RNA sequence: GCCGGCUAAGAUCAAGUGUAGUAUCUGUUCUUAUCAGUUUAAUAUCUGAUUCCUCGAGGA
């Protein structure tokens, strides 16, 4: 039924030594390639023979139709190093809104510039408590990891067992989670001592 | 309301600046108002022209009365039988004099008016003395050529 | 803030007016034909008009409030 | 030579790249009639990516060669392709496309680019109008003095963009106003600029930092193009408002007007009458020879 | 120790520029005096509002962009360039003090189409073809609202009338500009 | 902490690196460089003799103000060297 | 937005997600009340004080 609004392009003929990455570069030269919403792996297909043999044909779907008409009048009858490619509107014969909106936001025109995620915790432990207790440091590290996991995805967590002030570093993927952890950890008690939290 | 003149009988060719341009020769028409319908979104044939002085409105009412504007009986005024599609140029006394030729009228007739403008709605109600005058109005007056407006006389209430 | 003559939300009428009087007198001292105009108008030598303006520079618009 | 030359443009050495671009530019400048327009289109679309080079000579040669190719093959087809490319790509490529549109409009007079660009603002979809606005911004900044003949054509579009609820619309329209103001200066375009100031000024009570930054830039451009007297006339009634927000905003604008052109303001200050305690009339200016 | 509105209205030379909050300023006498300067457009009027300068009503839904007439009437050569610079007109512009605000976007001769729809014929060479509103003016007299108006048959001669002009207003130097191109 | 120096500028010429070569120091524009940049004496001394005014790498060419900044007399403030605290 | 109203007109306090930046969502609550002080252009906000009716219960 859908005559136009077809964002799929069919690459007739290709070098039999074509990889996927060179192909997706060829196709990304002409716009954004639509990505499968449930996963990664842009919606690009390399048609293959009954074996590892490469038939030499390729499919690529695009986010928009203007990129298809761009590839039509710029890739057709153009030579890669050895071979002559052919480009045609793909023929077919026989969660959603979230990632749709994300791929759309990839075309934004939002303001850039600006400023252009690590929380430091102090007064949490002491080196004198770890001298006669070898399992207290690991339990304190597990408690700090369980406290930092509730605020966000912790990418790196370190505890200085030789620092007299009890320095600990929690590096997360987002600075907002680190700011929330610093706001929730400032003034709180841990092991009978008042621990402080600051940004980095 | 005294300085403004209510115009009735406007076709689709007449517009809001067109009435002010046509009424500019009669007097200084300051503003023109055309109430739009809710179902169609256009004028219902009745509008208002607010001038500066009352003498200009009186001259426009005495000059542009019963005129043929855009193929329509446009007329300016001071802002059981049912008669439909009647011209706004006629009054109650004029309708009583026109209805006196067929039969005898029991009292003074009344014409329906719009709740916004108050000049002419489009329908009127008149009562005769007997049923013979109503039958003569339904036979002769129901379809007679009025002043550039084909009227239609019908019975308001009938029992089978 | 470091530039003399700028204001802010707490600037009063007196400070504004003395600022414009002071840079008016400096502009008169700078422009050669304005001083000519004044010296012809009041029938004085130009050196005298310059000295009078410099003397007026100290307290234009009178002393401040309260 | 040229089809043998076009694959060398993708080499990554700086000297090779610069010399290849210069050679293709000379060929396009003098021998343009010897190769089809389709290959020229492919070469220009490939050159589009060299406007991002980290080196200044590469960018200079690329600008020159793009100008030559555009002058050769005509503005229509390349402009259509550039608009399509501006619609669908990531940030850096869209910025390079904007630069390319400005180059095409400067080599082939902006009369040939402005109608097609304004026709694209008619699309009822955000992120397309914002691209048109960014292109107009850079176009006016790039053509400078040549814009004196095209301010009347873009005024209703800037009106529409300044009445819009979207913040990027108004920020980019303010940037356009600033570049247009500083581009025409001494050419007698004060009518349209005052008209546009009437739409820019209501945005002074904006809390978003980027919008207020663009508004300040536009105001300082209008201070040069329109004059400090008009700016003081816009600031006078708010300088002493009862609300502290209005006073803060107006004193910021006034200090910006005062630091530049402190001398002109002498002739523009309004008369203020003496009170019982203090003398405020400037009597020397009342002399009459 | 602060004025009232009526008390401050008695002191100032121009009381109609005084407003509710003007008595709450640090120096209301200077504020009202600057509000009366023979220039100086006022404040954008939405400083006291609470809707972030964009009204969410009035039905802003409308056409995206109407290009000028010159827009419509290779792609076009120097002849269509000549067309674009012969057709170029100056658009509607507001003067120095006309600030924009959220609301201010919505708020004897007859035409040939109305004369064709009304059933009136064209003007002859030498005859009498009056409009039907002219018979009442010939019977009752001239209108007192426009005494300088002339009509053919009553005040204007029949050979006047030309095309759709059925009336003319007759109201009872060195106008050339000085320096202009030839 | 991106703050300009804003000290009295001297006879020393500002320099730009290979990455910042075409840039304007104040507005970061690339169009129409117009006025040669001058820096103060504490920015041009010893190890600071040749350095990018924007970033601080090894200078290769002259820094310039753009025509837009020259029209607004933004070349009349102090030293435009970006200094971090 | 629809023919003055139907609580989509505002503020706020906790948590989650995420960006270079802006942000997005859930629970909420919203004083239905008075006075004094702070404060606000004015609100706001904050700082303190303040036996009866009905059928063991509820409301004021
Ligand atoms: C929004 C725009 C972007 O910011 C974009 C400019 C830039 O941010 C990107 C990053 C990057 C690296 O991709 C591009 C940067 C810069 C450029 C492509 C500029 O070119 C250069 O750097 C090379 C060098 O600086 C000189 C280029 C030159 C002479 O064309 C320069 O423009 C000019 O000087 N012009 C343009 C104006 N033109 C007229 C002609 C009459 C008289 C002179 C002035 C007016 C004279 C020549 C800018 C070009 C590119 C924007
Ligand atoms: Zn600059
Ligand atoms: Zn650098
Ligand atoms: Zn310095």
């Amino acid at each position: 039924v859908e005559e136009d609004r077809n964002t799929n392009v069919y690459v007739s003929g290709l070098p039999p030594d074509i990889t996927v990455d060179e192909f997706i570069q060829l196709m990304s030269k002409f716009g954004i390639i639509m990505r499968d919403p449930q996963t990664e792996e842009f919606k690009v297909k390399l048609y293959k023979d009954n074996q590892g043999n490469l038939k030499g044909d390729g499919l690529c779907c695009y986010l928009k139709r203007e990129s298809v008409e761009l590839a039509l009048k710029l890739l057709d009858e153009d030579e890669i190093r050895g071979y002559k490619l052919h480009v045609e509107v793909a023929k077919f014969q026989l969660d959603y809104k979230k990632k749709l909106s994300m791929q759309q936001k990839q075309l934004d025109w939002r303001p850039e510039r600006r400023a252009g995620r690590v929380v430091i915790i102090k007064n949490m432990f002491h080196p004198m408590d770890f001298e006669d207790d070898p399992l207290v440091l690991n339990e304190i590290r597990e408690d700090l990891r369980v406290e930092c996991s509730k605020f966000g995805q912790i990418r790196k967590l370190l505890l200085f067992d030789r620092h007299p002030d009890g320095v600990a570093s929690v590096s997360f993927r987002d600075p907002e989670e680190a700011d929330y952890c610093i706001q929730t950890l400032d003034g709180r008690w841990f092991g009978g001592r008042q621990i402080t939290a600051q940004a980095w | 309301q005294d300085a403004t003149v209510y115009v009735g009988g406007l076709d689709e060719k007449v517009s809001e600046p067109l009435l002010w341009e046509l009424f500019l020769q009669a007097g200084p028409v300051v503003n023109t108002h055309m109430p739009k319908d809710r179902v169609t979104g256009q004028h219902q044939g009745y509008g208002f022209v607010e001038f500066l002085s009352e003498e200009d409105a009186d001259y426009a009412i005495k000059i542009m009365n019963m005129i043929k504007l855009y193929g329509k009986p446009i007329r300016v005024n001071k802002a059981n039988i049912f008669i439909g599609n009647l011209d706004p140029e006629i009054d109650e006394k004029l309708l009583y004099d026109t209805f006196s030729a067929f039969g005898v009228i029991l009292q003074t007739p009344k014409i329906m008016r719009d709740p916004d403008t108050g000049n002419s709605k489009g329908y009127a109600f008149i009562n005769f003395a007997s049923f013979d005058a109503s039958d003569a109005a339904i036979e002769a007056m129901n379809g007679q050529y009025l002043c550039n407006r084909p009227i239609t006389v019908s019975y308001a209430f009938k029992k089978d | 803030s470091k530039y003399i003559g700028t204001g802010h939300a707490d600037t009063t009428k007196w400070e504004w007016l003395v600022n414009q009087h002071r840079d008016s007198y400096c502009s008169y001292m700078g422009h050669f034909d304005l001083l000519n105009y004044f010296a012809i108008a009041e029938n004085e030598s130009k050196a005298r008009v310059r000295f009078n303006l410099m003397e007026k520079m100290l307290q234009p618009c009178g002393p401040p409030a309260d | 030579l040229l089809p043998r030359l076009t694959p060398i443009l993708k080499n990554r050495h700086e000297k090779v790249q610069e010399n290849c671009i210069d050679l293709v530019g000379r060929i396009a400048d003098r021998g343009a009639e010897y190769v089809s327009a389709r290959e020229w289109m492919r070469i220009c679309f490939e050159l589009l990516e060299l406007l991002k080079a980290h080196k200044k000579a590469i960018r200079r040669a690329t600008v020159n060669t793009f100008g030559y190719i555009a002058k050769a093959i005509g503005p229509h087809d390349v402009l259509a392709t550039l608009l399509n490319n501006l619609k669908v790509q990531e940030r850096q490529n869209r910025v390079c496309t904007t630069v390319a549109i400005a180059i095409v409009a400067e080599t082939c007079s902006p009369f040939t680019v402005l109608p097609a660009l304004m026709n694209e603002y008619r699309v009822p979809e955000l992120n397309v109008q914002n691209g048109v606005l960014k292109s107009l911004s850079f176009l006016f900044e790039y053509i400078g003095e040549m814009g004196k003949d095209y301010i009347y054509a873009v005024t209703p579009l800037l009106e529409d963009a300044l009445m819009d609820r979207d913040l990027v619309h108004r920020q980019t329209a303010s940037a356009v106003v600033q570049h247009m103001s500083l581009g025409v200066y001494g050419f007698g375009c004060e009518d349209s600029l005052n008209h546009l100031l009437n739409y820019v000024w209501p945005n002074v009570f904006e809390t978003s930092p980027h919008v207020i930054q663009a508004v300040m830039g536009a105001l300082e451009g209008l201070r040069v193009a329109i004059g400090p007297c008009r700016m003081l006339q816009y600031c006078l009634q708010g300088l002493f408002h009862p609300a502290r927000k209005v006073r803060d905003v107006y004193w910021k604008i006034y200090n910006s007007i005062y630091i530049g052109s402190q001398d002109a303001l002498i002739a523009h200050y309004p008369r203020i009458y003496n009170d019982d305690k203090n003398t405020y009339i400037r009597y020397e200016l009342d002399y009459i020879l | 120790n602060r004025f009232t509105v009526a008390e401050l209205k008695q002191l100032v030379a121009r009381p109609d520029v005084v407003e509710m909050h003007d008595v709450t300023a640090q120096d209301p006498k200077l504020l009202v005096h600057l509000k009366a300067t023979r220039n100086s457009v006022p404040v954008p009027r939405h400083w006291c509002f609470k809707r972030k300068y964009l009204q969410g009503k009035r039905g802003i839904e409308k056409p995206p962009f109407e290009l000028p007439d010159f827009i419509k009437r290779d792609i076009d050569y120097q002849k269509l360039h000549d067309a674009f610079f012969k057709w170029q007109t100056k658009p509607k512009l507001t003067i120095h003090g006309d600030l924009y605000y959220e609301g201010k976007e919505f708020e004897g001769d007859l035409s040939d189409e109305l004369r064709i729809s009304l059933g009136m014929p064209v003007g002859p060479n030498a005859h009498k073809v009056p409009p039907p509103w002219l018979i009442a003016m010939q019977r009752y007299g001239p209108p007192p609202s426009y005494p300088n108006l002339k009509i053919p048959g009553l005040n204007s001669p029949i050979p006047p009338l030309y095309g759709d002009v059925f009336g003319t207003n007759a109201a009872e130097i060195d106008r050339t500009p000085w320096g202009e191109l030839e | 902490d991106l703050i300009f120096c804003r000290k009295q500028a001297g006879v020393a010429i500002g320099r730009l690196c290979e990455k910042c070569d075409g840039k304007c120091v104040i507005c970061d524009s690339y169009v129409r460089p117009c006025t040669l940049v001058r820096i103060c004496d504490e920015c041009n001394y010893g190890s600071y003799q040749g350095r990018c005014v924007i970033c601080g790498g090894p200078g290769v060419s002259d820094a310039y103000y753009c025509k837009e900044c020259t029209i607004q007399e933004k070349d009349r403030d102090g030293c435009p060297k970006i200094v971090n605290l």
